[PDB]
């Protein structure tokens, strides 16, 4: 009920110490983005890390 | 597939 299909990841900030990657949620729009912990995304790894590559790539 | 906050 409360699961749903990620489809990106599109920034990350610490906040009081908490690591949160802002999620696009497929179907949804932008207003629907949420901050999400890293320990949601265990299951869809391979999303984060295409995210963590573009802001490496970015820097650079 | 993930619990969204």
């Amino acid at each position: 009920e409360d699961v749903f299909e990620v489809e990106k990841i599109l920034d990350m900030k610490t906040e009081g110490g908490k690591v949160l990657y802002k999620v696009r949620w497929k179907g949804y729009t932008s207003d629907d983005d949420t901050w999400e912990p890293e320990i949601h995304l265990e299951d869809c790894k391979e999303v984060l890390l295409e995210f963590r590559k573009k802001i490496a790539e970015n820097k650079a | 597939f993930a619990l969204k906050s």
